[PDB]
């Protein structure tokens, strides 16, 4: 499973989307627990998210210091950001993600923790 | 790792392709683009008995787009028969799909699925769904839209095919992801993403 | 690519190439497979591809290639058989028969190419449907003769006969005309004596071979239709119930045969037959006990192990036992010597009922309901089953599924959490279980109390304590409410509550408390009779629910709200009167503390709380007192409203917090209006005029935002929040008007300001800013007072008709909600205020007719059904007018448009769900001409001779229409169809049969025109 060597810094239910630039539309990639995981040997913090029931990975990438969380025009409980290397489906690939939460409170908490993890990764 | 041919059949518009797509990519396709003949998709699940691969033959339900029809069923090792609980005609046609299927595939595990249970005005009442009993089919209420029971058909089939009643889906290994940054990168592509509204903003998540 | 060669028919077919393409399709992957699939589909669909069939069958080295060759032939046989030259029909028959003969003779091919042989057999059967018996009278005799020559041939002949029986009796209804199905059923019936004789001979001299299995599979099909004498006057029941139950190879199919035998049409005054029916059951159960498993066996364990075919066998045994006993158990109930058989059979069912398999449990539970419902009524029967019923009580109580009211559930980490979604698929199961347990409790209330009370004992002492055990028990206790006497219930409920309160004290941690909380709330909500008798306890329950409204466990909190309203719906009278030894009706106390009580609830939970208070207040029938209670209840939302109305009118952009406050105020009014209905009027009057002013102001903000930011503005949180305000205002007005009892005040006071505020705003917004809820509100307005506001109804049509039509008439998908609400509005206007359509200008009326026909081309049932109903209602509306110029012009302009449009959706195969209502509309239209209810000629002066009747012209028009739309039909087919259809236009059932026959004939060539004489 490859998560026993990591501390869970933060966990929250979320729906993750990926932007399809060709279709010009957002498409759902998964709904489940989104976790911030800090490796005990490298101190590096990643996002790992798995779908309910199938437990398949729908996000797996470092919370890079250069990423920035931006609002979506349709929502006060979501963030959109560009990710250069996600390995959820195998080979490293660039995506524009959107992650939406149950409330604005949850979205704001996520940004707060997202940015904490970014500072952790720079150290 | 060995794979199993799964054939998916049922009336046009019952949600066969949408169901498979949900499993392949996690998306929910709102549009109805009718399948032409068959679309074949590999689908892997991770279990406590190792990976299981389904080769999903998602067939056309519209008669005018039926293609090879029962020709698709040759050497199928399992099947899903789909109907729409908001459309009584689609349940009425279940015995026709079953007939055509078992004539080619005489002894395979088959799940009957009543899709679209998210829709409030249900037309095929729970009490009415009995066709599976005398034919030894498993039955599930499902919704590809809300994901209600969406994993159940595949979990049941995997149990029958691998021959292990206590087979469970398990969490796939999560490899360490890489570090990256191309110095000359300009994506105004983010601004298009930001200004395209996310779908279903009234949903719980 | 090289693969496309097979599509060039000018050249000779490269069989090697074809086999490569087929193999690439079935055994390949990715792009190669996809390309191969397209090529093969194109090949199959070539209308001369069948001429290659024999060549492929002769030379191919690929079984799948030959399967595809047979599918091509099947397509030809089923659709174009009679288009063929006669020598081509003979050639095709000959090489299909020969291929089958050939494949059966070679043992290796017979063994390993079963798919191809089965496909060949079905193809032969398609030819028989066309050719037999009239052009093939010796098929059955020669099949029988051929059977003795070889075991392989005999076996295959059973497959052919099975397929023929299926096609003729089980699947003919949709695929053949009534006349053709009767012809083939009669033909099979006439030669069945010989078929059965062969079948019986094989079964007599064979044990458990593949030939025997095949013969039994064919027997299963015959049992659907054959006369009972073939089963009861031969020795076949002995063979099925003894010999064929012993070998597992034949056991599966024999059990299903015996299940179908239990459904035969059979004399019920015949002692000899009754004994045969008893004997086969006796034999069958004896073979089970001696060859499979004893009655004591753990079938739960066996099913769970899922060895070989055990699950399917246990399922089929369940079906056999339930089917037989539901029909025949009375045969076993009087004779002392049959008592052990009766009970052993039921004991097997008891054991089957312990299996963990939902769908199987439902099957057995259906049987138990049949049993206990009979024991509830039938003298002197229940005592026979007392031991079975006692075991059944235990099974049901231990397998109770979660009621919809229980909102907590255990997650994968062992934590008790609020459910993410409703368990929609267990609602019916719970109801079925409760039905059975209720009957079981009436049958023995003492046994039931004892089982429950002692199970509860073992939870307290800790011996069987578990969430699962306390849960199923609590759910069972709640589900039997109503079965006991008030006095026994009193003592029972008291004991239960005592014990559950003990558990709550003893079991610590929030997961334990959440579970026991859920269970006590469920139980107390299920016993309102008790609550009504015990005020002090009722008061204490409600006050405790109020404490739970402060719980941080979201599941408990939410269930507390649902339980409060559930209790209030039943006990409201006790909240409205002043109880002995209280200083005020409890409703006063509830209202006075409403701010404290609901402080931690989410808005929607708050609205539910207010809705419950509305239920109580509507019990007060003194109007002065009722209105004061209503006033007191709405104090908080009215004070918030008043300050917002002073702000808004002081100076209009509403920030997001103010928009949320407003929406929740209106939602609170909606909640209270829903429960109070007609009694809500004084509160509506307090806010009405300012509310419509707010609607206008919010509308300007939305419009302003779309103007400054573009259509994307409508996706933003601010604009979505503004539209929520408009939607809830419309919902409140709709909700009130739908329940109003003073319709004069609705018209004099409510309607004019409403139309003024909503109609022009709808009309003059861009499509994406129009609320479909406006149409919904207008439907209720027309429905309730439409007859009193003829000019208002005209104003509604003027404002929404043409602009909404233009939104929805470019495709079937855009603006789904507007689409649905649009046709609901037209339907009610057409029913209630038809004059509104009479006032339309001719061009707009034409659009209305267009709109209706557009509706019945939808596959969306909401739209389609209303479209067909509107059309039917419109015809009735025109007819009522009698012989007047508008009716005459209507028919001249539109009668044939309706006839042809209805025919189009009848015959196009994409609107099968609408068949019944399409047929009804068509029959009405045709009957109008055949009762001479159209006063003017439907034709032009030039078309046809002066004085020609409308009946003669209608036939002429339809024959022409059908002739051009279906050119493969003969003139006689069309003339015969119309003759029949026209003559049957007063008899819907026959009329529909004739339509179904026509739908069969258009799928093929050379349909027999005499079929339309069926009667
Ligand atoms: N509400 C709801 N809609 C669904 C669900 N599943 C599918 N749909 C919708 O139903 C329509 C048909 O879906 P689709 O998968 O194309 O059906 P299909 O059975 O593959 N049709 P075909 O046999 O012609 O290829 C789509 O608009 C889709 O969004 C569901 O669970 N709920
Ligand atoms: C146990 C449940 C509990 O307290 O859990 C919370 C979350 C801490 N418990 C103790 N007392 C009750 C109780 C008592 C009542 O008195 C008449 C009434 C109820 C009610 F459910 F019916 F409201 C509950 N529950
Ligand atoms: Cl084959
Ligand atoms: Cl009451
Ligand atoms: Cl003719
Ligand atoms: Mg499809």
């Amino acid at each position: 499973t490859m998560e026993e060597d990591e501390e869970v810094l933060y966990k929250v239910r979320a729906k993750l989307f990926r932007f399809d630039a060709d279709a010009k539309e957002w498409k759902e990639r998964g709904t489940g627990d989104c976790k911030f995981l800090k490796n005990k040997k490298t101190n590096k913090v990643r996002i790992l998210m798995r779908r309910d029931k199938t437990l398949k990975i729908c996000a797996n990438h470092i919370i890079a210091p250069e990423y920035t969380l931006k609002p979506n025009v349709g929502s006060d409980r979501s963030w959109v950001y560009a990710c250069t290397a996600d390995i959820a489906e195998g080979e490293a690939e660039a995506f524009t993600f959107a992650i939406r939460f149950g409330s604005k409170e949850n979205a704001d908490k996520f940004k707060e923790e997202f940015e904490k993890a970014q500072e952790i990764n720079k150290k | 790792q060995v794979q199993f041919k799964l054939v998916l059949v049922g009336d046009g518009g019952t949600g066969k392709t949408t169901f498979v797509k949900r499993h392949l990519t996690g998306e929910f396709e709102k549009k109805y683009v009718a399948t032409l003949g068959v679309e074949v998709h590999p689908l892997v699940f991770h279990t406590n008995r190792g990976p299981i691969k389904f080769n999903v033959w998602d067939t056309a339900g519209q008669e005018k787009f039926g293609g090879l029809r029962d020709g698709y069923y040759i050497q199928a090792q399992c099947a899903i028969i789909m109907f729409d609980v908001t459309s009584r005609v689609t349940y009425k046609n279940v015995p026709n799909w079953h007939r055509d299927l078992v004539r080619v595939c005489e002894n395979i595990p088959i799940v009957l699925c009543g899709n679209k249970v998210d829709i409030k005005d249900r037309k095929v009442k729970a009490k009415s769904i009995v066709f599976h009993r005398k034919k030894n089919l498993q039955y599930y209420d499902i919704s590809a839209k809300s994901n209600y029971n969406f994993e159940k058909p595949f979990l049941w089939l995997a149990r029958k095919l691998i021959g292990d009643p206590n087979l469970e889906f398990v969490a796939m290994p999560a490899l360490a992801p890489p570090e990256v940054v191309l110095a000359a990168q300009y994506e105004h592509d983010l601004e298009v993403a930001q200004t395209t509204a996310l779908p279903d903003e009234d949903d719980d998540l | 690519g090289a693969m496309e060669g097979i599509l060039d028919f000018s050249n000779d077919l490269d069989i090697a190439l074809l086999d490569q393409v087929v193999s690439t399709f079935y055994q390949g992957s990715g792009v190669q497979q996809k390309q191969a699939q397209e090529i093969l589909t194109k090949f199959q669909d070539n209308p001369d591809a069948w001429q290659k069939a024999d060549q492929i069958l002769q030379f191919s080295t690929n079984p799948q290639s030959k399967f595809i060759a047979l599918s091509i032939l099947d397509k030809l046989i089923t659709r174009k058989w009679k288009l063929l030259p006669n020598d081509h029909r003979i050639g095709i028959r000959n090489f299909v028969v020969g291929m089958i003969i050939s494949m059966c003779q070679d043992d290796e091919v017979f063994k390993t190419q079963k798919n191809l042989i089965n496909k060949s057999d079905l193809t032969l059967v398609q030819i028989l449907k066309q050719e037999w018996p009239q052009n093939w009278p010796e098929f059955i005799p020669e099949l029988i003769g051929s059977s003795s020559s070889s075991v392989n041939v005999c076996e295959n002949n059973m497959i052919v006969l099975k397929l023929l029986s299926e096609e003729v009796f089980d699947f003919s209804a949709e695929q053949m005309t009534q006349a053709k199905a009767l012809h083939l059923k009669n033909s099979m019936s006439k030669e069945f004596e010989q078929i059965f004789k062969l079948c019986f001979q094989v079964l007599e001299q064979g044990s458990s071979s593949s030939l025997i299995v095949a013969t039994l599979e064919s027997l299963l099909r015959y049992l659907h239709w054959i006369p009972y004498r073939y089963i009861y006057e031969t020795n076949i029941l002995e063979l099925l119930s003894t010999k064929f139950m012993t070998s597992p190879d034949t056991r599966a199919i024999t059990l299903k045969c015996l299940t179908e035998v239990s459904n035969l049409k059979i004399p019920q005054d015949n002692d000899l037959i009754k004994r045969q029916t008893v004997l086969f059951f006796q034999n069958t159960l004896q073979q089970i006990a001696t060859s499979v498993m004893p009655v004591t066996a753990d079938l739960k364990a066996t099913y769970a192990n899922a060895n070989g075919n055990d699950q399917s066998f246990l399922q089929d045994l369940a079906m056999f036992l339930t089917t037989y006993l539901a029909r025949n158990r009375a045969l076993l109930e009087s004779d002392e010597s049959l008592r052990e058989l009766l009970l052993n059979a039921h004991q097997y069912l008891i054991q089957l009922s312990k299996i963990e398999e939902r769908e199987l449990f439902k099957t057995t539970l259906d049987y138990w309901h049949n049993l206990v419902a009979d024991l509830f009524y039938e003298p002197l029967k229940k005592h026979i089953y007392e031991e079975i019923c006692s075991q059944l009580r235990l099974v049901i109580i231990e397998n109770m599924v979660r009621p919809e009211e229980v909102l907590v559930v255990e997650n994968d980490e062992g934590e008790i959490v609020r459910e993410f979604v409703k368990e929609s698929d267990t609602i019916q199961l719970y109801k079925s279980e409760r039905e059975v347990l209720v009957y079981l409790t009436h049958l023995n209330v003492i046994d039931t109390e004892e089982i429950m009370i002692s199970k509860l004992a073992r939870q307290i002492d800790g011996s069987e304590w578990s969430w699962h055990n306390i849960n199923t028990l609590s759910w069972a206790i709640g589900s039997i409410s109503g079965t006991m006497s008030e006095d026994t219930e009193k003592r029972f409920v008291v004991t239960v509550i005592k014990d559950l309160l003990d558990l709550c004290v003893k079991k610590r941690g929030k997961d334990n408390k959440a579970v026991v909380a859920s269970d006590i709330m469920y139980v107390v909500g299920q016993y309102p009779r008790f609550l009504k008798a015990h005020w002090n306890f009722l008061r204490t329950v409600i006050l405790k629910l109020f404490e739970f409204m402060h719980e941080t466990h979201e599941g408990v909190q939410d269930m507390a709200c649902d339980t409060f309203i559930k209790i209030v719906q039943k006990c409201k009278y006790h909240f409205v009167i002043q109880q002995p030894r209280e200083s005020e009706p409890f409703i006063q106390t509830i209202i006075r503390d409403i701010q404290k009580t609901t402080a931690d609830l989410q808005p929607q939970q708050v609205h539910t709380f207010y809705k419950a208070c509305g239920i109580i207040i509507s019990e007060e029938r003194s109007v002065a007192e009722r209105n004061r209670l209503l006033s007191d209840l709405m104090q908080l939302p009215n004070m918030a409203w008043d300050t917002i109305v002073e702000q808004s009118t002081a100076n209009p952009l509403l920030d997001s917090e103010t928009v949320k406050i407003i929406a929740n105020i209106i939602k609170t009014n909606v909640a209270v209006c829903t429960s109070m209905g007609a009694d809500f009027y004084p509160q509506l009057g307090h806010i009405y005029y300012n509310m419509l002013q707010l609607y206008r102001a919010v509308s300007s903000m939305i419009s302003a935002q779309v103007a400054a930011e573009g259509l994307i503005a409508t996706k933003t949180p601010k604009v979505r929040g503004l539209r929520t305000i408009k939607k809830e205002i419309l919902k409140l007005v709709e909700t009130y008007i739908s329940k109003a009892r003073n319709l004069d005040d609705v018209v004099k006071v409510l309607v004019e300001p409403l139309l003024n505020a909503v109609l022009e705003d709808y009309m003059n917004n861009v499509p994406d800013a129009r609320d479909a809820e406006v149409l919904n509100c207008m439907t209720t307005v027309v429905e309730k007072v439409g007859h009193m506001i003829p000019q208002g109804v005209i104003l509604i049509l003027q404002s929404v008709f043409e602009c909404t039509l233009d939104m929805i008439n470019k495709d079937f998908t855009e603006y789904p909600e507007h689409r649905v609400e649009f046709y609901k509005l037209l339907k009610v206007i057409n029913e209630k205020s038809f004059a509104a359509f009479l006032e339309l200008p001719p061009a707009a009326f034409k659009l209305f007719v267009d709109a209706i026909c557009w509706a019945f081309k939808h596959n969306n049932r909401d739209v389609e059904v209303n479209g067909l109903q509107i059309a039917l209602d419109l015809v009735k509306n025109i007819e009522r007018m009698g012989n007047v110029p508008f009716a005459n012009e209507f028919h001249k302009n539109y009668f044939f448009i309706f006839v042809s449009e209805t025919f189009f959706v009848l015959t196009d195969s994409d609107h099968k769900s609408g068949f019944s209502k399409q047929a009804l509309l068509l029959m009405k239209l045709i009957s109008l001409v055949y009762d001479n209810k159209i006063s003017v000629p439907l034709y032009q002066e030039a078309e046809v001779p002066q004085g020609t009747s409308n009946q003669v012209y209608l036939s002429q028009y339809l024959a022409n229409m059908l002739s051009n739309a279906f050119p493969h039909l003969t003139s006689e087919q069309i003339a015969s169809f119309l003759s029949a259809l026209t003559k049957q236009c007063k008899d819907l059932v026959v009329f529909k049969g004739t339509l179904r026959d026509f739908l069969v004939q258009i799928k093929e060539v050379g349909g027999d025109p005499t079929d339309y004489l069926f009667a």
